[PDB]
This record gives structure tokens, C-alpha cells and sequence, in this order.
């Protein structure tokens, strides 16, 4: 899976 | 949520958050929103936060759910773990359209909002077999980065987000693979020509993740 | 859940719990329970993980805002917490009480609906300021250790987590440091002096946690 | 904090 933006 | 001062329902929201509470967080962001002021720099945060905790439990579930799918019990769970993961994001497009995008205060918070929107329209993209959604996504990922180029250094790192996360769309929604290669490429080579002017580590973590995925693809 | 079938409930329950949905996986448990059939050892092993995990998350968030507190909203959102574990608690308590120990089949079955009985008034002893609900804890697990002691092996492993648990009721809630460590040392040396006979594996795994804590203790 | 049994 691609990764998209983290839950900062 | 409709008796709590606004004040309380944010320091609230913060203790959730301590407590790994994540649905309490979100309920409590929600009436802080339905208050009708403009959210700060910290509130939008918190508000983003809650909702992708919650979103992500559930995308994990029903991936789990569709791998044992490939008697009618697997099928009714899946679908009952989908329904719910579509009235969240239903709630989420909700609050965006009444009213926190036509009355954000400039471009930065209106650059939040509209990424936010394309995120919850691909969640709903993921579950569906629909066109009509995917077209919904493209829309609002669209405008947010118009706003963006205009008006934002290539190095914020919401600007950084939206690309990020625009191309993974392209990629593993829509179907088009060159759209999703050029877009990362670009974003991350105009944000290392600007890195001398950070501030720096929040873009590097965003950079990072561009770089990974065009090794995959590619 | 009265209108699903008791193996739709079963089925699910599991689903559940390779999805981590532990909420889902307890009121899927509680509708088996309420079918009105006696519980298999997969079954009470289902519905054990599912309550066990739902007051773990519960617990862990009283402590950390416990903590905070040492203006009115962390003793509010405390209290509403403490509140909801309450219920919790008070619902399992329910359906040992109803009918699950009386009704069950043998000692290996009773012994471990008793041990369940004294485990959840513990976690109701450990937010209340209550000499009451410490009497009832204390009163569950001694009925408990006496069939365990008269009906199954010292290395069977629901024995084996009775007298571990007693152990940290004696110390963490009832003020008797001694009784824990005479309780924990008498333990581990019975089982050790019968491993020979297993099965071997499931009992090692808790004599370890007895030695831990004698560790601490001493 | 003392261990009590683990959540097999
Ligand atoms: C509208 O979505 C919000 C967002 O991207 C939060 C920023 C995370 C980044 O700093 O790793
Ligand atoms: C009534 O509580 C149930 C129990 O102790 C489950 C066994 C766990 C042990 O095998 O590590």
C-alpha cells in the first residue's frame, strides 16, 4: 500500500 | 454537546486525546465546531486528529473483513462495519459544508478544509463500486491545490500533505499511474529547492514519504 | 441480538476479534450468553478476551486522567469515565449471577465463572473509596481456591491464574502484603514439583508473572 | 504495578 499523510 | 461552553469542550477534547479516548475526542470537536466560531491553528489539528483515529479503526476492520470474504455471516458484519464507516465520513462532509469552508478567515484554513474534503469523498471512494464520488474527490484535491500554488510556500507542510496525499489518489483510486509518478516527482523537487529558507523538520517528514512511495511505483 | 441464531453470535463474536473490534465481539458474547445454553471452553475463552479488553482500555484511561487531576472538566470527564466502567462491570457481574455459575456443568467450569466473579468486583474496588465490594471480591476468589484445590491439578492453568490474581488482590487492594507472598511462594512450588506430568507449555507462561512479582515484593 | 493474568 502506498502511505499517505501521517495523523500527527 | 449543545450545554457545554466552548471553552470546555476543547480542554476536554485535549484529555481525550492524553487518554487515547478517540470517539469522546471527536464527539466533543464536533460541538466545539457547531459553537459557529472559526477554528484556530491548534483546533483544526485536534479536530483532524479525532476523526482520522476513528476512520482508521475502521478502514482496518473492514480490510480484515473483505480479505476472510474474498452462509451469510462474513457479508452482513462487512456491511455493517461499512455502514458505519460511511456515516462517519458523512458527519466529517458535513461539518466542511456548513459551514467551516465558506467561512474560513484565508487561504491557509481554507487550504486545510478543502484537503480534508477530498480525504473523507477517497474513504467513501474505497467502499463504493461511486464514479460519482471519485469525480467529488478530484474536485475538491483540484481547488485546494490552486489555492495552494498562489498562496503558500512550497515548503508548509499542509501544501506538502495535499500533494501527498493527491497522488495516492491518482495512484490507487483513479487509475492513473504517470499523473501520480509526475505530481510526487515535482512536489518534492521545488520543496529541496527551498529548504534553505526554513520550518525545516516538519517539510523533511513530508518529503520523506513522497520519496518512498516513488520507489514503489516506479 | 435476539432474533440471530446462537452460531451466527459465536461466528461473529470470533470475525470480531480478528478485526479488534472488542465492543462488537462483547454484546455478539452477551447475546450467546443470554441464548440460555451452557458455555463450551472455546466459548468462555471468547467471552473472557472480549470484557477483558473493553475495562483494560477503560482502566488505563481512568489512571492516566486520575494522574492529571492529582476549574471542573478533568474531574468531569474522570467521573464520566469511572461511570462507564462501572457499567461495564455491573454487566458481566450480571451474567455470572445469571445465570452462568449456577447453572454451570462441572468444577473446571464453575471455577472459572467464580475466578470472573472475584476478578470484576476487583476492578470495581480499585475506583471506589467499597469495604463492601472488597468483601465480595475476597469472598468469590476463596470459593474458587477451594474447589480448584479439591478438583483439578496445582499445574492447570485457570488455577494457576485464580491464585495469580488472589495474589495482586492481597497485595494492591487489601493491604496484606504477607498473605500475597505466602500465597504466591506456596503457588509456584507446587506447580513446579508436578511439571513432570504435562500442557507443559500453557503452565510455564503464569509461573513466570508469580516469579515477577515475588521479584518486586521482596 | 503488579502483573495480573494476560488476556490469552
Ligand atoms: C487536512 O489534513 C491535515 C494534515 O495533513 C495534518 C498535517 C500532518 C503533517 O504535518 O504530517
Ligand atoms: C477467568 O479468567 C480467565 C483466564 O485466566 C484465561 C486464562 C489465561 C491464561 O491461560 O494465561
Amino acid at each position: 500500500r502506498s502511505t499517505s499523510t501521517p495523523n500527527v | 454537546m449543545g450545554s457545554m461552553e466552548r471553552a470546555s469542550l476543547i480542554q476536554k477534547a485535549k484529555l481525550a486525546e492524553q487518554a487515547e479516548r478517540y470517539e469522546d475526542m471527536a464527539a466533543f470537536m464536533k460541538g466545539a465546531v457547531e459553537k459557529g466560531e472559526e477554528l484556530s491553528c491548534e483546533e483544526r489539528n485536534l479536530l483532524s486528529v479525532a476523526y482520522k483515529n476513528v476512520v482508521g479503526g475502521q478502514r482496518a476492520a473492514w480490510r480484515v473483513l473483505s480479505s476472510i470474504e474474498q452462509g451469510p455471516e462474513v457479508r452482513e458484519y462487512r456491511e455493517k462495519v461499512e455502514t458505519e464507516l460511511q456515516g462517519v465520513c458523512d458527519t466529517v462532509l458535513g461539518l466542511l459544508d456548513s459551514h467551516l469552508i465558506k467561512e474560513a478567515g484565508d487561504a491557509e484554513s481554507r487550504v486545510f478544509y478543502l484537503k480534508m474534503k477530498g480525504d473523507y469523498y477517497r474513504y467513501l471512494a474505497e467502499v463504493a463500486t461511486k464514479k460519482r464520488i471519485i469525480d467529488s474527490a478530484r474536485s475538491a484535491y483540484q481547488e485546494a491545490m490552486d489555492i495552494s500554488k498562489k498562496e503558500m510556500p512550497p515548503t508548509n507542510p499542509i501544501r506538502l500533505g495535499l500533494a501527498l496525499n493527491f497522488s495516492v489518489f491518482h495512484y490507487e483510486i483513479a487509475n492513473s499511474p504517470e499523473e501520480a509518478i509526475s505530481l510526487a516527482k515535482t512536489t518534492f523537487d521545488e520543496a529541496m529547492a527551498d529548504l534553505h529558507t526554513l520550518s525545516y523538520k516538519d517539510s523533511t517528514l513530508i518529503m520523506q514519504l513522497l520519496r518512498d512511495n516513488l520507489t514503489l511505483w516506479t
